[PDB]
């Protein structure tokens, strides 16, 4: 009975911790050696 | 779309330069300045325009005159932040090019450094960067001094030991020249919208002037067509097709005519006013059409190279005035 | 096709979905499985199922349009903020 | 009387976006403008005190979206109607999209002004009579909170 | 770009899932299941009618501040070599924040009409009812957006007119006439927003 | 008569008619309002003159306003849902090409006004072109109203 | 008859029809527009002969309103299902093609006017591949023709 | 007889065998016809030559119109799903291979006709590389019959 | 009385956001600001513990989010109601956003500061007093945070 | 049989094997034909020898062409879902491995005719590279043909 | 007293929050303060065993999350209910994000302090203030991550 | 994140090395702690998997 409960909290929590991983790993990807 | 922005961090400055475009002398401004007899009759019209009290304390006309448009140009570059603090360092590139040229020089005779700071221009100077100051090793340990300097990506058609008197001196200026205003194309093409239809304009007709005056110049002298033709700028409306007909030139009516395929360097042909009168003519007809556009950055690259034609005019009108000769005193190049 | 949901209890607390016409009844129920079908069945078995479950429940589907709004006007003035560079000399 | 348990969400969410979106408008206009003090300060060093007026003016941004979030926070209530925690969510975007709109117009202006003031002093009543027509936008947001609050 | 790549790397995942979940609904039988009469009918008349009411103003006045930082950059920037702009040129702040007051003007408007009621049913919420929310919701939306619109529309111009006057000072008085059309836009705003409010009625 | 969510499709109609249009009467001003402060500093001659492209983009946001008058009066509670459909894309047509209408005003206003501060022989064929871009504003209202009353 | 929200579709193949033609035609001005004006400063001789994309740019107006003036007399209440995604593959080919056909325009015809000015042999041969980015919206103007009559 | 929604995907078979062809024809034509204005202020003699780039961009514009009246004339009321995937399947094939041919064909495009104006040898090689560019419109159009037949 | 399961959520969240938000304001006023000592250190290295003032003032965003952590993981139990839970996520937002904005304006100013204090000591008296500004912002998401979480 | 949704997923096998593929042989031509134009000004001779990745990425064309042919022979009204699901998972193989072998001939077939001008010797080594950059559309085909007849 | 089937994944997911973004803030806390190491070492080679306090501190934030991934791994059961397993995902966010704040910070004043010290060997005292006020960022993160994790 | 941070400080640090020697030594002792952060990814996912 608590599928939207579900589909609540793993949808965007799963991409909400998709997100800053990729963010964060675009931040380390090109950084400023020079 | 790319202007209800850029009055987040250039709306300032942008005022500043439209407010030190009416500074400029007009062309009333122009004609009372001709009817001056004397030096100090030429101090006393100035003090009526925007320069005023700037000779308190004829060749001390020619260095009065550009400290102000130094300090002018260096009062602009402290206050962008970093959509703008890059394109006024390419303006600057220029000035650097002459100087390190200047300077090499000096370091290939064993002339040392105190002739840098009274001989070079002050818009690309050297007051920063203290390693420069330091090296007089004849031109190879130096250029691995010469890299720590925004000049280091230009130098990468330079080998190190090529510099070393197998290149003319005048030669490695338009090699550079050429380096130079690839990348300032690319940078500007990097940035759209407004900026990027009223100043490349501008670089094309400039690449074009490196395109017409190295081949008009290089004709008695013992550089081979292969030379000329890696010193021009890869850059403006003649790149595919007259660039390759200037290699094989010789004579200047073969320059002429590949002029004539352009309506736009035809008409401009027939200065027959020499010819660099009439490529400055249309210069400033150029960086006066970069005025009408507002939200851009090329009203920044127009306002100094107009600049500089305030400098080089009232020197002209002093020139005739203390030489007493003033029939030709009227082949000034009236901006506005 | 069936009908089928987990809880169809009565006792009105947020959601379920049986509700009295009056408020204090004296009956309620609960049904912790549920399949119910009428007028197509077939073979003496149900069809296809209908469920009660649902990826959005309107609790859940006001929330999130409110939140995905105001994380946009975050992300303007997040935009903005991200974007105030300092200069670089001083005179 | 007793409406939904999620109810409460939303009058909620409008007091911290009352909070929130005035407070990102108050830190634009004492980061853009502040910024401008330390380009001014080091020719024209004796208005310093003098141009703290359009930092003093996002602080009355920030105070605009605090009032507000002490209303919503007192009139929450267990079991709140549907109407009534709606309201304050509307009463919550009025004041904190205008003190985040408000927060840049005494930014940018404030920031252009005392760069443009250390050279000309004559702009200064100029240049406060801006920020006297950018701040009042915050205080437009209130009497719309304050009177969908009440109600 | 670094930042613009997220919101178009969001924006074209968003619309790719949206597409594909497209297909997938109505390629089983499962076009049923997606219900936006259940989508407008069973979240609340409130939460479109209280949105329109936070728009109206909020949307106003970040045209309207839009409006201000736009020009106001431009009169402090010309004002330093010609200090006589700063009388002049404040209309070109005042119709730039008039349209702050066409929006707080509706703002109390559209908050004077909407009114509670008991029912919690989508048949006992009758069409009188639920037409009173998304009234508010539209018209909220046209008078905060196209406020935006001339809010920014104004206060371009009215830089240009803080440059133009810096040359000469018999122009800005010519220019003028151009932030009229503008900040016409807000009033065809509130035209709207009172018609689309007019019938409506809560209860 | 019709269901309760209905007439939510005729006010989402009633408001794209009036933003879009608004929005297209922001561009062509702005970005040609632009060009008429920049050609006035070198030839204040034509400044009266060429104001015409501000006043043709505000025939765009007038485009949008009367299709919204026509809708939002034409709203009732509980209308039918095929007639609110209709106002839907009745907003639609007039504001998006209005929306159309106004980037094609704004880029040849400016184009336009440029080229008479440098030689005003193109006044004659830059109003000509305004013409054209004006008629996309037009046809987004006829359609609009052949749609909203039906 | 057919389901409630049937005629959504082909309302929406009425505005799709109109915005994306007007939104074609608009860029089409705009691209050329500017092009006229860096032409005429130097050449203004050829100034009403080079206005032959802007009004090439004009028919694609023209051609999604002959689309959905055909959509908006076929509306009618409780359409069937069938009919109405047919009016939507109407409108959506006779639009996004007249937008191709716009761009398409464009582009070449601010190439044509900028190549025009430095040498009149191309003024031939500018009208040439203008015709070929013409033909793009022809093409979906017949088949809308052929998807709406069924 | 098939459901009601079966009829939908036919026709944004129809469609898209249009617009993604128009789009590539659009695209083609553009950037091959930058081409010719800097080909020409040099050699005025190749302008009837330099034509063959954009004529085979108008190939896939008839390869998707070709498809699309097979779509159309073999749309019905109540087809069945296995009829209608085919014809979706069938409208995407010519349109996206051939949106690939017509930017295949673009590059080569502007890129030989500047090539062939500083030597005039690359003519014969220019219009090598343009038949493999245009073959791949042909081979998303022979797998678009071949669905559509069955 | 008693709560669903999954209602603790928000209320876990609320006292995650408030943390890790008013971290990253707490960051970035470190981050920004110590480039800013990096580059005053070479010219005039007298003023070292002068500069500080702007790194521990970001400091105190941070452990303005630290008791409003502890405060709403204090009310924590199981069975909560929603408008219990949702008290405590819009009592952690508008302290760690609003924080995360009273950092940004900190380590801006003090970047722009200390390189312009070190140019002229006189902005030092002036410096300080925009960081204070800056600093009350963050004082003002703390107090709607106290005012929400513990009622 | 099988249900009635399950031709799509086939259908999705036969047209992004054709899509993909020849989205990959679309820009290993562009990118080299760019490549051919660029040295043709210095070094004429290298033409008809030169043209070797644009006949080699041909092949990657008619490496989609064969497996769609393949999967639309088998295609059957109501098939099964077991086996509609290997010619999708046969479809994607080939296409997108197709346009990673588009993507390998394309970059090489650019930088290799760039130096073939300058120095003769490399036009051993160049087709040397691009036999392995050729072979993984290949494997895409023995893995696509092993799933489809399944 | 039990919980449901999906119950232990939030518990899971708190687990590894923990360890990654806390080992992100790691990698830019090593990484961008590892190059002005790189920096330092041509001109001035004595400060190179002096100048890898940011290194060693960027390195404890690592360690700061490791704890806590251990705290919550150690919990775990099958049956674990909704309250306890939230209280793990609302610690793992709460060491990590915040870990990675406090890793980003490091690594900025980690990367301009030491090159600074190349021009003036004053600022070593002065920098390792500031990274104190940098790394203790993780400090507060950890202890709002053990005092919802005891629960 | 531990291979991110073992290539950035990997790049620079070779730089310095020909550059100058002294950093050789100093550049391993970076190394190890961008390496560790990989070993703490074990004794979370091996005291993980074993439950
Ligand atoms: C590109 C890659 C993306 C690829 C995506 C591929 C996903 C396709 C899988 C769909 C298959 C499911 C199916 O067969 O139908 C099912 C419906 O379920 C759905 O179809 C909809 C589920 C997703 C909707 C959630 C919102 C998405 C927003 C995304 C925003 C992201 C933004 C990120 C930035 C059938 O439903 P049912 O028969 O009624 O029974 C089950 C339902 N019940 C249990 C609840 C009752
Ligand atoms: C990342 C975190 C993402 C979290 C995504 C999860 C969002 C929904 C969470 C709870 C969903 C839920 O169960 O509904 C509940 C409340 O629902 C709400 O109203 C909560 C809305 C929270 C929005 C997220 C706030 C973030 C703020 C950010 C702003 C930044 C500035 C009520 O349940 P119900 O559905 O009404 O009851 C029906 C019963 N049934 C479900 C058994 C049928
Ligand atoms: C699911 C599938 C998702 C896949 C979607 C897209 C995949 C592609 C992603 C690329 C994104 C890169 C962004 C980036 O470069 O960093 C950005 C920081 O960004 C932030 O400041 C953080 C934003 C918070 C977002 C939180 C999401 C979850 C919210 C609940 C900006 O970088 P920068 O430091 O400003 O430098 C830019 C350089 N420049 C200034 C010259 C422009
Ligand atoms: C990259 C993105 C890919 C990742 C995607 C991941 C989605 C995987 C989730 C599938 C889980 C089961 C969903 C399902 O309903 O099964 C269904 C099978 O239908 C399918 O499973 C087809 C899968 C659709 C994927 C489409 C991607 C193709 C892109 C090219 C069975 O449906 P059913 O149970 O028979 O109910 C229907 C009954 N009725 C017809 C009576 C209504
Ligand atoms: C990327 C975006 C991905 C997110 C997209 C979509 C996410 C949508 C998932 C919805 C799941 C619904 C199923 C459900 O109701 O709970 C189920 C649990 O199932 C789970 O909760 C597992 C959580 C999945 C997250 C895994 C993603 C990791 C991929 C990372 C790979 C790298 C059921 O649990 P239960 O205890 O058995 O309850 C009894 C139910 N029963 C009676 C039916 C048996």
């Amino acid at each position: 009975f608590e599928y939207p409960v579900v589909f609540n909290l793993v949808l965007w929590i799963m991409i909400g911790l998709a997100l800053t991983l990729i963010v964060t790993c675009y931040n380390i990807w090109n950084m400023d050696p020079g | 779309f790319p202007e209800l922005y850029f009055n987040v961090d250039n709306g300032y400055l942008e005022g500043l330069v439209r407010g030190l475009k009416a500074g400029v002398l007009s062309q009333a401004d122009y004609l009372n300045l001709v009817q001056c007899e004397t030096l100090e009759d030429l101090k006393l019209h100035l003090q009526s325009t925007d320069y005023g009290n700037f000779l308190a304390n004829v060749s001390v006309i020619d260095d009065r005159l550009k400290e102000k448009m130094v300090v002018e140009f260096r009062h602009m570059r402290n206050h962008a932040y970093e959509p703008l603090a890059s394109f006024l360092d390419f303006i600057t590139y220029s000035y650097m090019i002459d100087n390190v040229i200047l300077l090499i020089t000096g370091t290939l005779h064993q002339r040392s450094i105190a002739e840098l700071v009274p001989k070079c221009h002050p818009l690309g100077s050297f007051e920063q960067m203290e390693a420069v100051n330091i090296a007089q090793t004849p031109a190879e340990l130096y250029n691995a001094i010469l890299v720590d300097t925004p000049l280091a990506a230009f130098f990468q058609d330079c080998i190190s030991e090529q510099d070393l008197d197998e290149m003319n001196i005048e030669i490695i200026r338009n090699t550079l020249y050429k380096a130079y205003l690839e990348s300032f194309y690319k940078f500007c093409t990097l940035l759209g919208g407004t900026t990027a239809d009223a100043m490349c304009p501008i670089l094309e007709f400039e690449a074009d002037r490196r395109a017409f005056i190295i081949t008009i110049n290089s004709f008695g002298t013992e550089l081979s067509k292969e030379d000329r033709a890696k010193l021009f700028p890869h850059c403006g409306r003649l790149y595919p097709e007259g660039l390759a007909q200037l290699a094989r030139a010789d004579d200047y009516e073969q320059v002429k005519n590949v002029a004539d395929y352009y309506p736009e360097y035809k008409l401009l042909f027939e200065g027959a006013k020499t010819l660099e009168d009439r490529f400055f003519e249309h210069e400033v007809k150029l960086n006066k059409l970069a005025f009408l556009n507002q939200f851009h950055f090329g009203v920044f690259y127009a306002f100094v190279k107009l600049k500089e034609q305030e400098c080089r005019n009232i020197v002209w009108i002093a020139e005739c005035i203390a030489q007493r000769h003033r029939a030709k005193i009227d082949n000034y190049i009236p901006i506005f | 096709y069936s009908f089928h949901c987990e809880h169809v209890s009565s006792e009105n607390e947020d959601g379920n979905l049986l509700v009295p016409d009056t408020q204090p009844s004296l009956w309620q129920m609960t049904f912790r499985d549920f399949q119910i079908q009428a007028f197509n069945v077939t073979d003496k078995k149900f069809s296809y199922a209908s469920d009660c479950a649902g990826f959005f429940s309107p609790g859940i589907w006001m929330g999130l349009l409110t939140s995905l709004f105001m994380l946009f006007i975050f992300t303007y003035g997040l935009h903005m903020i991200l974007s105030l560079k300092t200069m670089d000399r001083f005179d | 009387k007793n409406g939904p348990e999620y109810a409460s969400f939303f009058a909620v969410m409008g007091a911290s976006a009352a909070m929130v979106f005035s407070a990102l408008g108050a830190a634009y206009g004492t980061a853009k403008s502040g910024t401008g003090i330390a380009a001014m300060s080091v020719m024209r060093p004796e208005m310093i005190m003098k141009s703290i007026i359009p930092v003093v003016m996002a602080g009355i941004i920030a105070i605009y979206g605090l009032v507000v979030a002490v209303l919503i926070a007192n009139s929450l209530n267990d079991g709140i109607s549907l109407y009534r925690s709606f309201l304050q969510l509307g009463a919550g975007l009025s004041v904190g999209l205008s003190g985040l709109a408000a927060g840049f117009a005494i930014g940018i202006v404030g920031d252009a002004g005392v760069r443009g003031t250390a050279q000309q002093p004559r702009l200064f009543v100029g240049m406060i009579l801006i920020l006297i027509f950018a701040e009042v936008l915050g205080l437009y947001g209130l009497i719309v909170a304050l009177i969908l609050s009440t109600k | 770009t670094g930042l613009v790549l997220l919101y178009s790397g969001v924006f074209v995942a968003f619309w790719a899932c949206l597409l594909v979940v497209g297909i997938c609904y109505t390629i089983f039988d499962l076009g049923f299941r997606f219900d936006v009469a259940w989508f407008l009918t069973e979240t609340s008349p409130f939460m479109w009618s209280n949105l329109g009411i936070g728009l109206a103003i909020s949307l106003s006045v970040v045209g309207a501040a839009w409006g201000i930082y736009i020009t106001g950059s431009s009169i402090i920037g010309g004002g330093v070599k010609a200090p006589r702009i700063k009388t002049k040129n404040l209309v070109s702040i005042i119709f730039c924040e008039a349209v702050a007051i066409y929006g707080i003007i509706m703002a109390i408007v559209i908050s004077n009409m909407a009114e509670p009621f008991s029912a919690t049913d989508p048949k006992a919420i009758g069409h009188r009812n639920y037409h009173a929310g998304y009234s508010m919701f539209g018209a909220g939306l046209t008078v905060g957006l196209s406020n935006l619109f001339c809010g920014v529309c104004v206060g371009i111009v009215g830089s240009g007119a803080a440059l133009a006057d810096a040359q000469n000072p018999s122009l800005f008085v010519k220019i003028l006439i151009v932030e009229i059309f503008g900040s016409a836009i807000g009033l065809f705003g509130v035209i709207v927003a009172i018609l689309q409010t007019s019938r409506v009625k809560m209860g």
